[PDB]
């Protein structure tokens, strides 16, 4: 395996704290690009690097580049919008006529916020097959709901028997605001799993629906949200 | 009927004085129309030529970019040539490089060019099919794995039927009344005595373009080969070409001598004599 | 790392003619490295103002050189090219000659 | 160098999808490339080309002689091809300016539909209602107070097929799974248990 | 754009 690689891949701060994002990538390229993403999804360049120089560009952000195989991003006091997916990227060259395609790291996702105050892990439940649809097509739909968290870094997984199944899933691409018209609304995510009703009735075969909480790195009694697993689970019946 | 675009870089390392210097010029057809040189407040790509002024700013931005960018390319290149040919960071080196394209009669990329040299001596070059390299030296061979395994040459290959092309196209417009109107030479013979038995006969050749020109002198029909001079067409500072050639003869036997001028200019070739 | 000595040419723009404005130029090719020193000269003296073109070079990659002034011709007035190269032993000098 | 492209895009899958984008200011050094991006992922390239048709293992591009449209084309779809799809024009070559894009939907194709809308059972400490509409061939909610996701799409490695689905669910005092997602244009053979 |  050959990529460009980026850690770390969540990342939750309050604002006026300093931090860093890292890049590296082993495929021999010269050149390096850090790409800003805002909500509105829209993919701005913010810095392009070639052979450990500056190309292209606030000294807010401070990129540095201790040789070419990485360029790192080193921010200093954090503020609203620097909310967003940083995702970093390299080609072979910068052009000199000719055009190379860019290869892209897998982004962090930095959530910058006021206070923690608004930092809440999320429920997780589980909701069994209806006995009505077994009837009507012998299938089994098992959904599992992820709510009122905050921020939006959750990633969902499902697990039978002990081990995580790809199959028969379906997961929304993303959570979404409980109420998108408010400021410090939660976040909701949804998924189903479904397998044929022959291994839903055996009661030896047990579900798992798991949700990985990327949260904290605090004087409130309930329990500050650092990063964590939070999970739902049933047993087959019938 | 052949135009070409073409650039040329030379990258000299200057070991004692710190910093290396890069000096890029472009060409259509004889004609300059740009050059870049590092040694200078903030290096920017010049105009030297009227038809390519009317290009606006982001041609002008776009295009120090694109210097800047193979600056960057010959300031690692003459580090790692020091390395392949084990020298030592003492002596003062030589890059150069070529590429462009030909564009033929027909409408099409005739010839396309990839190639440089190290210390005046051929490193690597794109093979006529722009396919494959041609790699003089061991050195040079690493370069030609690692330019085979990333496939660069089809990057390139599409550069010179792309953008190179249409490029030369768009100059080959904008200067059309300088650079597709070829300039016909204007010629004389010149008469020297040497001796009292013989004389010199020499032919001119004047503010002509594009600079590629025949000039030959025969003798009863018969083009002499041996005791003849011929200076190489040069420039005149004023965007012509001038060339002489010149031949001994015996006094009296001048009118048996007859100069021959071929040149894109002339509707058909041109003979002429001594006229007294 | 090849040497290649200059050819020198020297020679006016347009044919020369008494007290008539003209340029005087010095045409240096075929040399390698491209380290090189041209000076114009009037009677045994470096000419000023001398402007050059870019360095630039052939298919066989030797470099290639125009020095050039504005200069108005007489006959009692002498002119030359001088020119000092790594592959030369002390400066060489060649004549104006108004015929070449 | 400032592209424009439908903003969404639908196909079934299997069939051959046709992107068509706009760059009517293009200049003559630039290039047409086409990235692609899944939700939470990096972009990633395509196809790039000049001029006339490029091709290669993942899709195709035609661009005419006047150069200022493009056309991508992918010759058979999977349903792994649903993404955004970028049209860019230019920049020198490094810098990119993405857009909106486009957003394709790749659908299964559904061999007989049995839309049906079932309710699902919760744990005795919630009472949270969730019910999902499902094997059909989806809209919002006016509600604040009800939830539901778009179409969803599951695929049974052991099973011969695919399957289309959605989720719905409330905290609503009188919440009943009869109407709650009837803001969309329901099939008039829906299964109802009740 | 390539590098020896
Ligand atoms: C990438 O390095 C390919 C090398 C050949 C491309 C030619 C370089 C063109 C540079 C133009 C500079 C403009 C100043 C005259
Ligand atoms: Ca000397």
């Amino acid at each position: 395996d050959t990529a460009v690689s980026q850690t770390p891949k969540y990342l939750v701060r309050q604002t006026g704290k300093n931090e860093s994002l890292k890049c590296e990538q082993n495929l021999g390229h010269n050149a390096m690009y850090w790409y800003k993403q805002d909500s509105k999804k829209l993919l701005k360049i913010m810095f392009i690097y070639n052979n450990k120089e500056p190309i292209l560009n606030p000294y807010r952000f401070s990129p540095k580049s201790p040789d070419k195989a990485h360029l790192n991003l080193h921010i200093k006091s954090l503020e609203l919008g620097d909310s967003a997916v940083y995702f970093c990227a390299s080609s072979q060259d910068l052009g000199a006529g000719e055009v190379y395609e860019q290869y892209f790291g897998p982004g962090t996702r930095l959530t910058v916020i006021e206070d923690l105050k608004k930092v809440f892990p999320p429920k997780v439940a589980v909701f069994e097959p209806s006995e009505a649809e077994i009837s009507h097509t012998q299938k089994a739909t098992l959904v599992c709901l992820a709510t009122g968290f905050y921020p939006d870094h959750v990633e969902l997984s499902w697990w039978v028997n002990g081990k995580e199944v790809h199959s028969g899933v379906c997961t929304d691409p993303q959570p979404l605001k409980e109420q998108p018209a408010l400021e410090d609304s939660r976040y909701c995510l949804s998924s189903r799993l479904r397998v044929s009703a022959t291994f839903w009735h055996n009661p030896r075969n047990h579900f798992r629906c798991q949700v990985q909480f990327y949260g904290l790195s605090w004087t409130e009694d309930r329990d500050k949200p650092i990063t964590q697993k939070i999970s739902a689970e049933a047993w087959g019946r019938a | 009927g052949s135009h070409s675009l073409r650039y040329f870089g030379t990258a000299v390392s200057r070991p004692g004085r710190g910093e290396p210097r890069f000096i890029y010029v472009g060409y259509v057809d004889d004609t300059q129309f740009v050059r870049f040189d590092s040694d200078a407040a903030s290096p920017r790509t010049e105009p030297r030529a009227p038809w390519v002024e009317q290009e606006g700013p982001e041609y002008w931005e776009e295009e120090t970019r694109r210097a800047k960018a193979r600056a960057q390319t010959d300031r690692a290149d003459l580090r790692t040539l020091r390395g392949y040919y084990n020298q030592s960071e003492a002596g003062s080196h030589t890059l150069q490089w070529m590429a462009g394209c030909d564009l033929g009669p027909n409408g099409r990329l005739l010839r396309g060019y990839h190639q440089s040299a190290y210390d005046g001596k051929d490193y690597i070059a794109l093979n006529e099919d722009l396919r494959s390299w041609i790699a003089a030296d061991m050195a040079a061979q690493n370069t030609q794995r690692k330019w085979e395994a990333t496939r660069y040459a089809e990057r390139f290959r599409a550069y010179l039927e792309g953008p190179c092309l249409e490029w030369l196209r768009r100059y080959l417009e904008n200067g059309k009344e300088t650079l597709q109107h070829a300039d016909p030479p204007k010629t004389h013979v010149t008469h020297h005595p040497v001796s009292d038995h013989e004389a010199t006969l020499r032919c001119w050749a004047l503010g002509f373009y594009p600079a590629e020109i025949t000039l030959t002198w025969q003798r009863d029909g018969e083009e002499q080969t041996q005791d003849i001079e011929f200076v190489e067409t040069r420039p005149a500072g004023d965007g012509t070409f001038q060339k002489w050639g010149a031949v001994v003869v015996p006094s009296g036997e001048e009118q048996r001598y007859t100069c021959h001028v071929q040149h894109k200019g002339l509707p058909e070739p041109l003979t002429l004599r001594w006229e007294p | 790392a090849i040497q290649r000595t200059p050819k020198i040419q020297v020679y006016s723009r347009h044919p020369p003619e008494n007290g008539k404005p003209n340029f005087l130029n010095c045409y240096v090719s075929g040399f390698h490295p491209s380290d090189i020193e041209v000076d114009l000269l009037k009677n045994g003296e470096k000419m000023g103002k001398v402007e050059h073109s870019d360095l630039s070079f052939s298919k066989d990659w030797s470099f290639y050189l125009l020095y050039y002034t504005e200069f108005t011709p007489n006959e009692k007035d002498e002119y030359a090219c001088r020119v000092n190269h790594v592959t030369l032993s002390g400066p060489r000098t060649v004549k104006w000659d108004r015929d070449m | 160098a400032k592209t424009t492209q439908p903003i969404s895009m639908d196909s079934y899958e299997g069939q051959e999808v046709n992107i068509t984008c706009n760059h009517n200011d293009i200049a003559t050094s630039d290039y047409i490339m086409w990235y692609q991006q899944f939700p939470n992922q990096g972009p990633r390239f395509i196809i790039q080309g000049y001029k006339a048709n490029i091709a290669n293992e993942v899709a195709s591009l035609f661009i005419p002689t006047d150069r200022k449209s493009s056309t991508l084309s992918l010759p058979r779809v999977a349903l792994s091809d649903t993404a955004v799809y970028y049209c860019l024009v230019g920049g020198g070559g490094y810098v990119l300016t993405f857009g909106r894009g486009t957003s394709l939907i790749v659908h299964p194709y559904i061999q007989n539909p049995d839309p049906a809308v079932y309710q699902l059972r919760g744990s005795k400490s919630n009472d949270t209602s969730v019910c999902l509409f499902t094997d059909f061939d989806v809209s919002q909610s006016k509600d604040s107070d009800v939830h539901i996701t778009d179409k969803c799409v599951l695929d049974m490695r052991s099973m011969d097929f695919k399957s289309n689905g959605a989720v719905a669910w409330s905290n609503k005092s009188d919440f009943a799974c009869t109407s709650a997602f009837k803001d969309s244009v329901i099939p008039a053979d829906t299964f109802f248990p009740g | 754009g390539g590098a020896i």
